[PDB]
């Protein structure tokens, strides 16, 4: 699934 | 601020060929082992669509042909094989830290066979004349390449003042451009001259494509 | 399917205030990091503001160019992100996208124009071809003259004609936007079946339908 941050989000 | 610089600015690729767009970062966007570099596609009149994350990994349902590469400060986006619908602007974007920053953008044009414009001239409407203005419009539709030159003549005398020239973006299906030229005049001056002409020089035709009317006709 | 709908753009005086809002569905909203991103032709894509999820204390960040003026916030119970903007400046003019899961998903965008120019309704003029035409297809036009601010929406026969349509980007002539659109159909269709140009200018609450009539002498 997606992260909280999103795939485009920071690490 | 991590500044992103893309190149080239624009780019024309034939169907089925490789398109390579670059993105240079002012400093390393590596955080951990992951390069925090994303790529977006913006087709005309639409928001950006997310394509690639982590430099090389692809978002959900993003075709195999889109794929990125690079680490640290240098990155590429490869589109191969290119398709008609890939005409768009492509943005690189850095998520290493706040502020999040985007690149300048790179327009991908799709090369296709040459195409002459279908040219249509339109006098002013009855509505506009009774308002007080007079606009003569000339559509040049479905042509390639993008370069075109429109000359307006009034009784054979050239005019440059009041002329508005708007190009569309490239079409996502037939890879053509279309363009609207608009000579704007006072109603008083529209009725002083008879013959309104719209010459259009394109790569296709050596001699220009003329379309013309006279007011008493 | 993810949906992001923004709302509440429009025209505002320099110094004035404006509150954008962004409804979202298709992902667990309370978990998602949400952003606002703007686009202008001069400055490209600017990240404006972030708000993080409940797990990160609804932490906000802002671009330096908006610090002290813009407040981002969210209503997890209504799946809404807001962007309060104060002391607005001409350079704040742009299309404001609300994005979800940082930049994975993007809304259509809402237009914010910051200018002491007043709102102005377009005049909408139909462009029928020259008196008496002859080909196997025919092009009609629609001129949308002298509106402010952007945008207008233009459809032909309420959307029924998508193919055949070229709508041209607007341009600034004498401080006001002018826009044109061509439509091409087979010469059976017109003039027998009626073709109508539909134009809305939300900023001035203008909705016009203009029927294209042939030119009788």
């Amino acid at each position: 699934p997606p992260g909280a941050r999103g795939l485009t989000g920071r690490p | 601020d991590i500044v992103l610089t893309q190149s080239p600015a624009s780019l024309a690729v034939s169907l089925g060929q490789r398109a390579t767009i670059s993105c240079r970062a002012s400093e390393s966007v590596d955080n951990y082992g992951i390069s925090s570099m994303n790529w977006f596609q913006q087709k005309a009149g639409q928001p950006p669509k997310f394509l690639i994350y982590a430099a090389s990994k692809q978002g959900s349902g993003v075709p195999a042909r889109f794929s990125g590469s690079g680490s640290g400060t240098d990155f590429s986006l490869i589109i191969h094989p290119v398709e008609e619908d890939d005409t768009a602007v492509y943005f690189c974007q850095q998520s290493k830290g706040v502020p999040y920053t985007f690149g300048g953008g790179t327009k991908l044009e799709i090369k296709r066979a040459d195409a002459a414009p279908t040219v249509s001239i339109f006098p002013p409407s009855s509505e506009q004349l009774t308002s007080g203005g007079a606009s003569v419009v000339c559509f040049l539709n479905n042509f390639y390449p993008k370069d075109i030159n429109v000359k307006w003549k009034i009784d054979g005398s050239e005019r440059q003042n009041g002329v508005l020239n708007s190009w569309t973006d490239q079409d996502s299906k037939d890879s053509t451009y279309s363009m609207s030229s608009t000579l704007t005049l006072t109603k008083d001056e529209y009725e002083r001259h008879n013959s309104y002409t719209c010459e259009a020089t394109h790569k296709t035709s050596t001699s220009p494509i003329v379309k013309s009317f006279n007011r008493n006709e | 399917e993810v949906k992001l709908e923004e709302s509440g753009g429009g025209l505002v005086q320099p110094g004035g205030s404006m509150k954008l809002s962004c409804a979202a569905s298709g992902f667990t909203f309370s978990d998602a990091w949400m952003d606002w991103v703007r686009q202008s032709p001069e400055k490209g894509l600017e990240w404006v503001a972030e708000i993080r999820n409940k797990v990160n204390n609804h932490a906000t960040n802002y671009a330096e160019s908006v610090k002290g003026r813009f407040t981002i916030s969210r209503d997890d119970s209504r799946s809404v992100v807001y962007l309060q903007m104060n002391n607005l400046k001409p350079e704040d003019t742009g299309i404001y996208y609300c994005t979800g899961l940082t930049f994975d998903y993007w809304g259509q965008g809402t237009t914010l124009t910051v200018s002491s120019a007043k709102t102005t309704a377009p005049s909408v003029y139909p462009l029928a071809p020259v008196c008496g035409g002859t080909g196997s297809s025919v092009t009609l036009g629609c001129l949308v003259k002298g509106y402010f601010p952007e945008p207008v929406t233009l459809t032909w026969n309420s959307g029924s004609l998508s193919s055949g349509v070229h709508t041209f980007p607007a341009l600034l002539l004498s401080g006001l936007y002018t826009l044109s659109s061509s439509v091409t159909v087979t010469s059976n269709t017109w003039p027998s079946q009626t073709i109508t140009c539909n134009v809305a200018h939300p900023a001035s609450s203008t909705k016009v339908d203009k029927k294209i009539e042939p030119r009788g002498p």
